[PDB]
């Protein structure tokens, strides 16, 4: 139906509207196409339950209540592979 | 051994509520929970103050003093609702005569 | 934020700014007067809204309600409401001044 | 519709219909005294059989304050546009045939009543 995930870096926050099945670095390519975040610039801190390594949205931790129009899923991010872990 | 128990008022919020409509209707369901509005004028606070009670207007006007001069017209809304058989005399704002009438009645 | 007219960035003079879809910000009455100023054709692509004194959670909720309402505009669903907290809604009434929705 | 009573002005009493053939018109002639009065409306007796469609004059608006009456938010007022209304039924013997909801606006000083 929809997807709603808070891509929150502190001072810079990205929004999501897509369907219920998507690749997780597809979203990174989407934000790369405008905000210019190359694939070095994502780390993907964990969601409520076990952020996915299999790289598809229809998996564990992701349900239909997370993608709620009423309510988000707020979590911090990091724009690095392994160099620094940056908050604020 | 749980007892099933529930009631329902039969019938027959399907409404396009935008930002200002949602804000005013949230305030129209929780009027009494306001401490101090800050610096909000009267025009944007028009509807919820109409659906309000004079004890709550008293609390707001003693918390949000600078608003009293723009609330007085609404007090006539209370006055013709409660003291309809009366007219103020010269140099009488509706708020202070309303509170005078309330204090006189309770005395 | 860039040249493409589908993402619009907006800042409340604080840290956590938010960038929302322009196609999900269509119902704004002030996007036709601020982003669409004296003229179209690359005034809208700037996406620099340097507004002030809106708390972070407040403008987060108002842009969520923007995309919420625009997706729910003319949509199959007609029932739903939105849960604005009673305290922040006070300053969100300030948003009722500016966003013109 | 229904035509009201006519009252004599001299002896403070009821008038009665009568047809004076001199002008061939209708006069309301009291029969305690000699007072006479020509009639604005020719209707003397009138009856309603299935003309009970208007239950709204029997409804007084005060029933908006009844704590036992049910309140709804899905039927807004036409006059003032208030969300709250009270809904009930017409409770006469001449309304056993219907279970139509009659609505009264809950807000003060409005008093608007409607159906459906
Ligand atoms: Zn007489
Ligand atoms: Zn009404």
């Amino acid at each position: 139906m929809d997807v709603f995930l808070m891509i929150r870096r502190h001072k810079t926050t990205i929004f999501t509207d897509a369907k219920e099945s998507s690749t997780v670095f597809e979203l990174k390519r989407i934000v790369e196409g405008i905000l210019k975040r190359p694939p070095d610039e994502q780390r993907l801190y964990k969601d409520d339950q076990l952020l996915d390594d299999g790289k598809t949205l229809g998996e564990c931790g992701f349900t239909s209540q997370t993608a709620r129009p009423q309510a988000p899923a707020t979590v911090g991010l990091a724009f690095r592979a392994d160099d620094t872990f940056e908050a604020l | 051994g749980r007892r099933m128990n529930s009631k329902m008022q039969v019938y027959s919020l399907p409404k396009m509520m935008t930002l200002h409509q949602q804000c005013i209707r949230v305030l129209k369901n929780n009027i009494d929970s306001i401490f101090e509005v800050g610096g909000v004028p009267y025009s944007v606070l028009e509807p919820v103050l109409e659906r309000c009670t004079p004890d709550q207007l008293y609390r707001i006007e003693e918390y949000n003093h600078v608003l009293i001069e723009e609330t007085d017209q609404l007090w006539k809304v209370h006055c013709h609702r409660d003291f309809k058989e009366e007219r103020p005399e010269e140099y009488e704002s509706w708020r202070e005569m309303y509170l005078r009438l309330q204090d006189a009645r309770e005395q | 934020e860039g040249p493409d007219a589908m993402y619009v960035k907006l800042i409340s003079s604080d840290g956590h700014e938010f960038i929302v879809k322009r196609e999900h910000a269509l119902t704004s009455g002030t996007i036709k007067a601020m982003l669409s100023g004296p003229g179209q054709f690359a005034e809208n692509e700037t996406n620099e809204v340097n507004f002030r004194e809106i708390p972070s959670h407040v403008l987060s909720k108002v842009c969520m309600y923007f995309t919420y309402k625009v997706r729910y505009t003319n949509s199959s669903t007609e029932i739903p409401e939105f849960p604005i907290a009673p305290e922040i809604a006070l300053e969100l009434l300030m948003a009722a001044n500016f966003l013109d929705c | 519709g229904f035509v009201g009573i006519r009252f004599c002005q001299e002896c403070n009493n009821m008038l009665y219909p009568k047809e004076d053939k001199e002008n061939r018109i209708l006069l309301y002639a009291c029969r305690n005294c000699d007072y006479q009065q020509e009639a604005d409306n020719s209707c003397i007796y009138v009856n309603k059989i299935t003309h009970e469609v208007d239950e709204l004059t029997q409804i007084i608006a005060d029933v908006s304050q009844d704590p036992t009456l049910p309140r709804t938010e899905d039927h807004p007022c036409q006059k003032c546009g208030h969300k709250e209304a009270v809904f009930f039924q017409s409770h006469s013997a001449r309304a056993e045939d219907a279970m139509r909801l009659y609505y009264v606006c809950t807000a003060p000083h409005c008093g608007h009543r409607w159906t459906e």
